[PDB]
């Protein structure tokens, strides 16, 4: 056999060892995608996690578990093309400004579009209803409520299992639960049972945000293991 | 006034493009067929070449 | 006054369409019916390349039919040896969301890009032995969709910002910027003459671009959805465009109209990559149905199917000599067919 | 790129010595190191070889058991521990880097080397040892081998090295395929058995000795060396 | 009697072939999503079980088809030692690879993040190789101790010395085999019970809408815990009694052969309760069988 061929085979073996060493780290870390319109407070969420670039990167550690959060910085409005590259990720974080009711319809439409995507139909979508304090203040002001924009709010009542936090006004509870019900009925529709949403109420100063991320990611990986054990 | 600029630019582009000459489809089809038949001998995918030459 | 220009543009479009139809003397089928069929072109996997850590999205062959470069979203560019399967190089990319790669004809430089909007040109013949970033150029406001080398000092790149630009490596500045389509650009294809190249966009249109003169000479609108693949005919007179409509259309520059539409009722998945054989009779298009089908350019009949993949076939390319065909898929396996 | 050797000097019979070499300006681990000895007023002779990551090591049948090669990747340094030094070991050792892959150029950079004084396979035989020539004429150095170097894959494993007065051997051709850093004047031709190094125009920088080497098999063997004067 | 071993082989061969086919078809898909560690372990288990039933069934057919004249075809004590390794091995692999899998799914359900990020496929392959090496070692340990396997009273299979137990070496080997088997079974049962309890808790505590793959997992865990025990505990207890009570035991060779029959029915039914009895796999197999034929 040729000596140059043997040296090339040795170089290939070394490259394979390096690829395995890199794949180790690649599998160790988890990937997360953060989506949300400009109105949403995603920038504050990214900057608070102190625990012409077309893509932005953010890394944090929750309970020793490393997470990679990517957010598009400079791209056009369209999303159907570059969204395909972010498949195979651990989960997608969708942020929406629950206070402003005008942009709420566009947020629901974007969530439905991201949920029914043929390529992302196997990735769970994390939902963080940010800016709950502003929504509460607005609905308590009584000037403009959700009913002016959504007609179903006139005949929707708070569920029987709705557990509000101590000191919350019934109107705030009913509004947030109506928003959560809208999101859940948009998600379950054509859910396919392989990917589910995780609604969570948060604000711009809640330190438990990363904890919710870790909690729902621990469950997403669990479902992936059951489908494997069942050979779905 | 960017809309007027875009409109005039589109109109000038269409104008300069409409001047391109065009021929019948029959000539282009015959040329493509002749080209395909010419290089048919040097296409291992088309004509299976012996294993020794792979 | 703007409605006046709108109606003038509409009238010009109608005139162009009428002039184009007037030249439609006959269809390609009526001329290619008498020719003999290509027959069952059965292909077998000769080499199976493994080592990629993530989805394979882009690949390209160099001047020689032996070396092969492939790009994966793990941040690794691997130079594969099609004959011995040995890995030649491994480049750790600074951006993991790579979407395009190119191999310069000189065999010394290789470019790549993606969502980072930056095109990094890696030098393979560096005297230090290790791969070094020769030039990292920026300026695009969108993800890079495709890249192709014209020479060892000039490179053309497409971006999602709807505009294309020709770059000069030694300086790192846009030599000429094109007007742009009405949507994000997706694919590029250089003509064998190096003077012309056609690019496809999400607006279902294709425009013929000139390297020296930054203007569009011809525009095509035969597709009904986003064009995801495009390839020039070996003679440089025509090109095929792949779209998500599960149909591939062959556009001829001299005729300036669609000559053949490759489609089948049983196919509903979109096309992701298209390539021509050295002779042009065999059209190889990758479909989202996890299978790659071969089409007869003249007869439009399916000559074979390459179902040696388990995921979306994302990229495929035929060697300059037509000895073997490489098909890449998201399954992280790159197989070299006959 | 620099390869500075050290550890030379005078040694007594039966002693030992550790010749070190400092590498810089390139990925030392990525390049395989080759120790080549050169007896006084004589040709080159391969000694040992160490691959990348110490995954493979080879020695010459004449030096097996005595010399042992080792490389420290963390510090980018090479070491050669010699044992049972014989009187014949008087020679100048050179360290050469080589990377192997399709389109590469093994033995591209030769170090300054170090001087050390004491007290069946393919063989390359050159029919010519001296060729007097003046400016304006051409030269064609011939080479003969006992076995056809044309391997089944079709690669011509032929290497030419030009050593100038005071300088180390410089790579001219690694496979007809001209090497880097050398003008186009140098060219190679011939079959798997016979080879010829043809220079179109002879300049004042060709003065030196031209050495031939085969690379079909790992154990290397240099030729007598053809000297050109001008 | 021959008929018995032959019907017990062909069934196992077909079961393991179908299981290997389904496992490869599933690994070609799931490999792109996760480590597919469970699939790798299942494939390894089914493969080792298959080779078992073609190596021990072939030897048994050769020895029933030789009028049981061991003195004719077995004089140097070379074949009985091979239907001795091939017996011990098969057994201890089918159980000790049933334990490691239960330990995997136990961590995958109790600590998914840990099984995903910390446990790499390389570690799973290393554990599989180590289990195989330990199995073949325990199967070859008697040969490396100046002793060999003696022909059992049934004159149809060679195994550890059962009759005429005099020294403690045979007792030692029997007790070690029984202890290893019982420990593997207990570990598998404990892991399966923990996984089932965790699933039941996390599911009956949740009321969002999820439960598609939990009930099937609990059913599979219960089926495995039941079949493995009911089929192996008899043989293991028999070997333990023979080793501790010696020749004074009251049991006869008939019950030992029956327990052999039952343990050989943990390796036909293992390719079943692990893979072939899944809803998706069942429907796919049935549909393709109805369509092809
Ligand atoms: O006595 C008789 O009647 C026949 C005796 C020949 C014995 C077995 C024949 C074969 C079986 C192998 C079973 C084997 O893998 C069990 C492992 C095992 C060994 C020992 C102790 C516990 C467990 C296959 O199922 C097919 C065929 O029947």
């Amino acid at each position: 056999l040729s000596a140059e061929d043997k040296a090339a085979v040795e170089r290939s073996k070394m490259i394979e060892k390096q690829l395995q060493k890199d794949k180790q780290v690649y599998r160790r870390t988890l990937r997360l995608l953060l989506l949300g319109a400009d109105n949403s407070g995603k920038s504050t969420i990214v900057k608070q996690m102190r625990i012409t670039s077309g893509i932005f990167e953010t890394k944090f550690q929750v309970d020793k578990v490393n997470f990679h959060m990517f957010d598009v910085g400079a791209q056009r409005d369209e999303r159907r093309k570059w969204i395909q590259c972010f498949n195979d990720v651990t989960a997608i974080i969708f942020v929406v400004d629950s206070s402003d009711y005008n942009r709420l319809q566009e947020a629901l439409n974007d969530f439905k579009s991201i949920w029914n995507n043929r390529w992302l139909r196997t990735i769970s979508v994390i939902l963080f209803l940010n800016k709950q304090d502003l929504l509460a203040e607005k609905v308590l002001a009584g000037k403009s409520k959700i009913e002016d924009y959504f007609p179903e709010f006139a005949r929707y009542t708070t569920p029987e299992d709705a557990t509000p936090e101590p000191g919350e006004d019934p109107r705030v509870t009913r509004a947030k639960y109506f928003i959560r019900k809208e999101f859940v009925d948009i998600s379950t529709a054509s859910g396919d049972g392989r990917h589910i949403c995780y609604p969570h109420f948060t604000c711009s100063v809640d330190t438990e945000n990363a904890r919710r991320i870790f909690n729902d990611c621990k469950d997403i990986i669990l479902q992936m293991n059951l489908r494997e054990y069942n050979l779905v | 006034t960017a809309s007027i600029a875009q409109a005039r630019k589109l109109v000038e582009q269409l104008k300069m493009e409409a001047n391109i000459d065009r021929i019948k489809v029959s000539k282009a089809a015959a040329d493509l067929m002749a080209y395909c038949e010419a290089h048919a001998k040097e296409d291992p995918l088309l004509t299976p070449v012996p294993a020794s030459e792979n | 006054e703007l409605d006046q220009l709108r109606q003038e543009a509409e009238q010009l479009k109608n005139q162009i369409r009428d002039a184009r139809k007037a030249c439609a003397d006959a269809t390609l089928s009526q001329i290619t019916n008498n020719i003999d069929p290509v027959g069952r072109i059965q292909m077998r996997t000769r080499r199976t390349l493994r080592g990629h850590l993530a989805k394979i999205y882009a690949m390209h062959w160099g001047t020689d039919s032996r070396l092969l470069v492939s790009a994966s979203q793990d941040g690794k560019l691997i130079i594969w040896d099609s004959y011995t399967t040995n890995k030649v190089h491994a480049i750790p990319l600074r951006s993991s969301w790579v979407m395009t790669c190119a191999y310069a004809p000189s065999g010394n430089y290789v470019a790549c890009g993606g969502l980072d909007n930056i095109c990094s040109i890696y030098n393979l013949k560096t005297r230090e032995g290790n791969v070094r970033v020769s030039r990292e150029l920026a300026g695009h406001t969108g993800y890079l969709s495709c890249c192709r080398f014209l020479d060892d000092n000039q490179i053309v790149t497409s971006s999602g910002d709807t505009t294309c630009a020709l770059w000069d490596i030694e300086t790192g500045q846009q030599t000429t910027t094109f007007t742009g389509h009405t949507g994000d650009v997706m694919s590029l294809s250089l003509a064998p003459d190096t003077r012309l190249f056609v690019s496809g966009a999400c607006d279902a249109s294709a425009k013929l671009w000139d390297v020296r003169e930054g203007m569009c000479r011809q525009t095509f609108t035969g597709h009904e959805s986003d064009i995801n693949a495009i390839c020039f005919f070996p003679n440089g007179n025509a090109f095929a465009t792949g779209s998500d409509d599960a149909t591939c259309r062959l556009f001829d520059l001299r005729a300036d109209q669609e000559l053949m539409t490759y489609s089948h009722d049983n196919i509903i998945c979109g096309i992701t990559s298209v390539s021509f054989s050295k002779s042009g009779r065999l059209l190889l298009a990758g479909y989202d149905d996890f299978n790659c089908n071969v089409w007869d350019a003249l007869k439009a009949d399916r000559a074979g199917v390459l179902a040696g993949h388990d995921n979306r076939v994302s990229c495929l390319g035929v060697t300059d000599d037509g000895m073997a065909v490489a098909t890449g898929s998201w399954d992280s396996f790159l197989k070299i067919w006959n | 790129v620099q390869l500075v050797e050290s550890g030379g000097g005078l040694v007594q019979p039966g002693g030992s010595r550790k010749l070190s070499c400092s590498a810089s300006g390139f990925a030392f681990s990525s390049f395989g190191m080759h120790w080549v000895r050169q007896a006084p007023e004589k040709g080159l002779e391969w000694v040992a070889y160490i691959s990348s990551g110490s995954g493979t090591i080879y020695y010459a049948d004449t030096v097996k058991g005595r010399f042992t090669i080792s490389r420290d990747d963390p510090k980018n340094t090479l070491f050669l521990q010699m044992t049972s030094l014989r009187s014949e070991d008087t020679a100048m050792y050179y360290c050469v880097r080589s990377i192997y892959y399709y389109g590469s150029s093994p033995f591209d950079f030769w170090g300054q080397g170090t001087t050390l004084t004491v007290s069946a396979d393919i063989v390359m035989t050159q029919a010519t040892s001296s060729v007097p020539v003046t400016p304006g004429e051409s030269v064609s150095i011939s080479c003969r081998s006992s076995k056809s170097l044309l391997h089944s894959n079709g690669n011509t494993y032929l290497y030419w090295f030009l050593q100038r007065p005071g300088q180390s051997p410089q790579l001219l051709i690694y496979r007809s395929n001209l090497a880097s850093g050398v003008p186009d004047r140098f060219s190679g031709s011939g079959s798997g058995t016979a080879f010829t190094l043809t220079i179109s125009r002879l300049e004042a920088e060709d003065v030196g000795v031209y050495y031939c080497m085969q690379h079909l098999e790992y154990p290397l063997t240099f030729g007598a060396g053809t000297k050109l004067e001008l | 009697s021959v008929f018995f071993s032959v019907i017990f082989m062909t069934v196992g061969i077909l079961s393991n072939s179908l299981a290997i086919a389904i496992l490869m078809k599933a690994y070609q898909r799931f490999r792109q999503k996760s480590k597919a560690s469970f699939l790798l372990l299942a494939s390894g288990l089914v493969i080792t079980d298959f080779f078992g039933h073609l190596i021990n069934g072939a030897i048994a057919v050769f020895v029933y088809a030789s009028d049981k004249e061991w003195i004719r075809f077995d004089q140097s004590n070379v074949l009985c030692s091979i239907f001795g390794i091939c017996m011990v091995f098969s057994g201890l692999c089918p159980l000790l690879l049933g334990s490691v899998m239960a330990i995997e799914r136990c961590i995958g359900v109790t600590k998914p993040i840990f099984h995903s990020t910390k446990i790499t496929s390389k570690h799973v392959k290393m554990m599989l190789s180590g289990v195989c090496l330990f199995a073949v070692f325990i199967a070859l340990l008697p040969i490396l101790g100046h002793r060999d396997y003696k022909i059992q009273a049934s004159r149809t299979w060679c195994f550890y010395n059962t009759e005429d137990i005099k020294d403690w070496e045979d007792r030692f080997y029997l007790l070690l085999f029984s202890f290893l088997g019982l420990l593997a079974l207990g570990v598998s049962l404990l892991c399966n019970a923990i996984t089932g309890i965790t699933l039941l808790r996390v599911k009956f505590k949740s009321q969002q809408h999820g439960r598609s793959h939990h009930l099937e997992m609990v059913i599979q865990l219960l089926a495995i815990m039941c079949v493995s025990c009911i089929c192996w505990s008899p043989f293991l207890v028999t070997m333990a009694n023979i080793g501790i009570n010696g020749n004074h035991s009251l049991e006869t060779c008939e019950t030992t052969l029956f327990a052999l029959r039952m343990a050989t029915w943990n390796q036909i039914l293992d390719p079943w309760v692990y893979i072939l009895l899944r809803k998706a796999v069942l429907k796919n197999l049935y549909k393709l069988a109805s369509q092809c034929c």
